[PDB]
């Protein structure tokens, strides 16, 4: 006999083919949870018809008047036979139906926005002060110049004015290296955000998550006495959740240059890793263990074999190794694929380059100077 | 010989026009204050608006150490004197240029435009002491290059000063 | 039961659905809440209802009436005062008092202390006068003995080699202090910390026109409270402030301004109001109280301040206190100090070089001018 | 008719007489409750007789043998009318008798051991490069001239001109160095703050705190629900050293003899007569953790219930009360009379570290001045 | 009801030395309590078995004999075993397993290194290395263009020019150099020259040794991924005998070398060693692969389905992550100072500052030897 | 002042060699406590014994950009060199006092001199940086041993006699 799987049209999971009508049947989508179905079916031993679900939601086991939905109502309704799909296992739905093993483990995630900070030529020069200081020591420097040049050419003035000169760029040399020092010390003692208790100790970026759903009844059931305090900061709301959906957040975070950021599960952040344009990193740890599953009928032969399977294709590696390909290999990044940037602090020509560029210039201009008095020379 | 007399003529001469054209337009900075970010025109004894509803409506402005330098400031002593100091120094080179007979003139006209140039250098200090002596609480920090030609008139003096000390030399050996 | 509530900003508020009921749940904040709390651990059916007088309760002492909560008490039209009165001697032979749930006294509160801009002393902030000087002796002792080794050689090497290692010390020195200035731009409390240390100093404080602590003025005997009536009294006829919504728009307009001295509840309220700019606390004066009241012969006396004592020993009011006073705040920087920009270091900062070079070369050309003159 | 007060003797309330057994008795009693006492017997007039406490203790529930001690043992079994002796309110004490007001308002305190800044002479001048460098650039500079003085003598030339930029540039560089360390110093003895409140003290770890087992700081921390308290009381669990004591002089003593990082969290009063004792080896900081309060004690139906409700609050709207606790804390106080002894907080470079370079160039001008001496006395000869 | 759980785990312990609350009620820490709070669930009879085998369950081939905690649910001693059980596949065909409470992960193990004092390249650390010889490129061509000025028309203004760009030159470069050394010291970040495990492949510098025989042995021989074939074609060339007979023995190595020697081991005897007297140890994060433990029944029987719901229904509720982290954070004293001790000053000893020593005595040498020799030849 | 100053130059020179001799003989090269539990140690180059202790009597010796410089500090060059530099200017002086129809030989040994000047002088900053990288880690260290002192007389008197030395080499080529 023949049987019948099912799965919702996901963008982790299943493509949506562009060819689409010219290749139909059971080649119609291509991904994760489809070559896992056809690798269980080879190692099993059956025949499977690929099906979608009408509603196109994940579905709940929630006790509300009656009509299910989901791929466990779909299937304790009994017009199925397996459901291989990303399904969180919650104790609802295994209070009728069965799981086979957890083949993927799921986490937290915070989004956090990519910093990057070109580093600028000649404005960085005179970044570490004032344009007006930079006009007043040049208009010093040229009252000094006079003041010398006329107490040469009248004739201790000069000696008084070399003194209060040397008093003068003592000064502006001690107070331009403690301000390059301090914004260098400042630059450096910076936090980078991991896990959950830097984010409840920094109370400078807002963070949130869907209204309803796991991450959801996770806050509202929180006890972790961290995350009890991040319950209770989020409760106050003042710029509430502000999300509708998970692109509209995503939108949301990315617009909001790093000041906003986003609790969502450890998978989808890890797709959109590379799959998004390179803006967003996976930092920290998971902030909770859960897993994954195939479902099955109780009281169905099909049981025992497909938890076999499953678990002999977790053990193999070649789960891991699909995963892996299909996650890295068709990725449109390179911040997995290529070499990161190595922090070894220092400096690597950035600021000093301005400063170099006006020593070339002034050398270039004393030298043409001196090619126009050697020139006064010729007559 | 009498080229750098002419040079230092019309040196000064451009001098006192760029100065006279400072003393008149009050056009030295440009802010983002309140007539609200709106971008009024600010200069040193009257601000008006440039653009919003308040089109034509053009109202007066004002303003122990911290009190000599908003005193200084709000009186602006610094540039009367830089001007009759300019002034003198132009009616001494107007008497040197008339009156060859005089000697010491030359050297005395060469200190005036020295101290010309200390007072423009006092002045434009505390001028910018005085308007970023107030930060309160983006592009306030506009110009019109307004200092960029008092900058032109410092460099036009402090050229025709050293100009002034060096036929000083000259004719003094030619004596 | 009914019980008269008086509308005040750190206990009830008018909720913000005004249509959602008319009655029990239509106000929220400690007050109301204590409320709830105090009838849930005795068990009675009570109600919300407002006092139409406007007033907390004073004897005229002319006409003989009692007005406020306390004259609704006495008069027979209520039992339950669960609004916050302060325990006075006068009113206690004609209302009983349970015992204090929340501690309160006289307290200081001073404007936002920003960063000084001078413009001389900005220039003086690293080290001391009194090193400047020692340098300006220790100058004029090279110079000296500079003139006498006058009248290549090896003393000279020595001294010239000794004033190269001085002058470095003192530029890492200088260098060292404005650096760490520079990065912890850590700020200092003003002079007005203490109660002596706002004796002494010269800023004008203010105060209400009259209340608790007008009355508390009126008499006095400890000789500190005796030199600020003196002060008070000798000032400008604008320290008295009719309404507090006036002294705190003169407060906010100036750095020292019109320093209020008043109790602790408004100071803890409004640190983490919606304008974040003061947030200063201070020390603490005096000591006063808040308690429920009720008339005599009635057995629910008893009950309610058992219920009272009980719930601020096991601890209610304080969890509520934390929760309406510092958890419910517009700013989260009160809680938690936090960083600023660095920025740049403009000119205000630098500007004392500036004159005292230009200053210098100025006299240099005068002297050089008396130079000419006199030779 | 007379009437008897039962006062218990810790600190400073029944502290007895400079001439002990030369008085009458009675007459012999002077502190804070004493006087009140006193005052509060000339407000509405009895006999203000004086008793002795059994035992020495303050009064403690005793549920198993339902039996009682201490001042509320003693009122509550007959015999006593008026308590003077200061008592913690707990819900057994409002369950036997009944106070009237709280005199004073009072809470627990944390407190920290006072630092004491010495400025060093000449030691803080070599400080920011340790030992032996210094050691190493002074045969550095008599190398550097040495080497000079052979090539000016044996010899402008290019080999000055290399040893003169490479000597220009260890000076530079031992400068920056010297610099970039004064800095640090600076930095990391800046930046540090005092201990404050209690959640400052949550999150530090190294300072470590305990209370005593038999008070009521522990039934209190135990009892409590606030997070903050929760960590504190979750800290407090984990100890492995000898952190808990049984009596406070005891936990003083070793506080002294430590004086580097400890909190024990005692009663306010007690913490004040310590910051006014002449070991003068603490600051006080932050505020009340809690709402407790004192009282005076009443039998039930007793003809002085309401007078001495009346006289304490009359004391308490006068400030003879404040004028008692100033006397009887800050005046009569050995140490600290002058609380405002260092409240400048100038935070700079004063000549009390930086005078190292002051004595060594002083020297050095000595020297000078005795070789030129030697020189001018060589021509002489 | 008879439940066995082995000795020989950081999750069970003896109360004190002998006769400390004799009993049932005796061993404590988070095997013991997890069992109490899942039998207080369903309401079974809690007792202690710890009987010993030798080994945590095998199955030998010509022996056919299970052995250790599943060799005693095949046969028949118990009906529950709470244990750290690795779920594979040859113990799935014999019993059944539930589904795991936490994760694993094989994770490397490097010794957190102290502090570097190096030679040379403390004085090289700072500011850059191009910019070394960028100025000495430049202070060569400041003084070939000074000579050539001089040599065509010997100060005037092309000196005066040429003196103070180079005196600008000079101030901002000890500037730059002043501030970057001050950050430096002030505060310091630690990111060690471990980052993942691609490149603990690519670097091949440290010497890595999974063990003599287990499940990481197993693993690494039996892998299909690339990187992990290099892996172990690098355990193919090990000379100095990183086969680890015990674990013990690899962290007592690893404890006392730094340089060498890296540890391969599961992310749970890592995390305990993280909180353990030496305080010595640093991980990297991510876990190579994915298994959990979970509890086993002999066969099926009405305490399987009960002891799977129990377990379930306390991992969707925060207990057993709750019994985790007050376990693991709170008998472990070296994480409570969390992030890092500001209270280091130290000081500038020789070690870091004696290459401009060495730089200034060589170069005063090398003069005096070309100055020797110019001047005995050219004469 | 001449022959006193022939006296001052051989004096010093024989004070040197005895002050070379004292350091190499030397056996308290520095005061470190440690274990032979921290105890005060004699350390030594050749032999690094104990002076309190139950184990005295027995005792052993301690041992691109840092195999070179540990390799130096094992083989101990430095004092080889100091050695030799300070004997081949003694016996050039020794001659000069011998012989005085030359003049290029008193020349020779002031760059001797120098020479062993700069020999010591690496010497001891290659020492100081060998034995002050101990990051490991003892709250007392340094208290540095005479050997330190002596070396440095040993060094200031090289300098005095090598400047003497050459000073008045110039002079006697002058009047020559
Ligand atoms: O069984 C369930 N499996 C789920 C699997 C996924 C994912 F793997 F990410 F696809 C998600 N995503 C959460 C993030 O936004 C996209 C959807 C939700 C799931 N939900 C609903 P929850 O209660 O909101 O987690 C379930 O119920
Ligand atoms: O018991 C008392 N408690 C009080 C508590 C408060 C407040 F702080 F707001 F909670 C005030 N505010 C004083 C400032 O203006 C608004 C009302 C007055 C109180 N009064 C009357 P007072 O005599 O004017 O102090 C009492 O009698
Ligand atoms: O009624 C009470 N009044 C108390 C008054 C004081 C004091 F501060 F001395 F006034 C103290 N001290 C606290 C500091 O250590 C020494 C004893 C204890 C009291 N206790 C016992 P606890 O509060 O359970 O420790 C009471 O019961
Ligand atoms: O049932 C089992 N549970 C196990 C649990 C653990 C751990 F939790 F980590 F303590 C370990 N650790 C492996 C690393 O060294 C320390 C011991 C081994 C287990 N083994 C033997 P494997 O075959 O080597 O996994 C089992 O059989």
């Amino acid at each position: 006999r023949t049987y019948i799987v099912t799965t919702i049209l996901e963008d982790p999971y299943v493509m949506l083919k562009k060819n689409a009508n010219q290749f139909e049947g059971n080649d119609r989508y291509e991904g994760y949870c489809v070559e896992l179905a056809a690798e269980i079916a080879k190692h099993v031993g059956y025949s499977y018809r690929l099906e979608i679900v009408s509603d196109g939601k994940y579905g709940a086991r929630d006790p509300d008047t009656k009509a299910w939905n989901g791929m466990v109502g779909e299937l304790v309704y009994g017009r199925a036979d397996v459901a291989v799909a990303p399904l969180t296992i919650t104790l609802v739905r295994e209070e009728v139906i069965d799981f086979s093993k957890p083949f993927m483990s799921l986490g937290i995630s915070i989004m956090i926005k990519k910093p990057q900070k070109s580093k600028p030529g000649v404005f960085s020069f005179l970044d570490p002060l004032a344009y007006e200081i930079w006009m007043c020591i040049v208009f010093a420097y040229i009252g000094v110049s006079v003041v010398l040049f006329l107490v040469s050419r009248f004739s201790l003035s000069g000696r008084i004015v070399g003194g209060v000169w040397w008093f003068f760029t003592l000064i502006i040399i001690s107070s331009y290296t403690a301000n390059l020092a301090a914004f260098l010390t400042v630059e450096r003692m910076v936090s980078p955000i991991e896990s959950a208790e830097d984010l409840a100790k920094q109370t400078e970026i807002a963070y949130g998550t869907l209204e309803a759903g796991s991450t959801k009844e996770f806050f509202r059931r929180s006890k972790i006495a961290v995350f009890e305090k991040m319950w209770t900061y989020m409760k106050s709301a003042e710029p509430s959740v502000f999300v509708r959906t998970t692109e509209e957040g995503m939108i949301r975070v990315r617009k909001s240059k790093g000041k906003y950021a986003y609790l969502l599960e450890s998978t989808m952040n890890e797709y959109i890793e590379q799959r998004k344009p390179c803006d967003t990193m996976k930092v920290g740890g998971n902030l909770d263990s859960k897993g994954y599953g195939i479902a099955t009928p109780k009281g169905s032969a099909l049981r025992n074999p497909v938890n076999l399977a499953v678990l002999k294709l977790n053990e193999q590696g070649l789960l891991d190794k699909l995963k892996n390909k299909w996650w890295y290999d068709k990725g449109e990044c390179g911040s997995g694929g290529g070499d990161s940037k190595d922090k070894t602090s220092a400096l690597s020509l950035s600021n000093v380059a301005g400063v170099f560029y006006i020593l070339i210039g002034g050398l270039g201009l004393a030298m043409l100077v001196a090619l126009i008095e050697f020139c006064y020379k010729s007559r | 010989r009498g080229v750098q007399m002419l040079l230092t003529t019309v040196g000064a001469f451009a001098a006192f026009s760029l100065m006279t054209i400072a003393v008149g337009t009050d056009y030295w900075l440009y802010s983002r204050g309140v007539c609200e970010e709106v971008m009024t025109h600010s200069g040193l004894w009257r601000t008006c608006c440039l653009e919003g509803n308040f089109k034509g409506l053009c109202k007066q402005i004002d303003h122990t150490a911290e009190y000599f330098l908003r005193a200084v400031r709000a009186s602006s002593i610094f540039p009367i004197l830089s001007v009759i100091l300019l002034f003198m120094g132009g009616l001494c080179i107007a008497a040197s240029e008339f009156y060859k007979t005089r000697h010491n003139i030359i050297l005395s006209a060469g200190i005036f435009f020295v101290s010309a140039g200390l007072s423009n250098i006092i002045g434009i200090i505390v001028y910018i002491s005085a308007n970023a002596g107030d930060p309160s609480k983006k592009n306030s920090y506009s110009y019109g290059w307004s200092f960029y030609f008092g900058a032109l008139s410092f460099i036009i003096a402090e050229m025709v000063g050293v100009l002034a000390v060096h036929m000083f030399i000259d004719r003094h050996k030619q004596l």
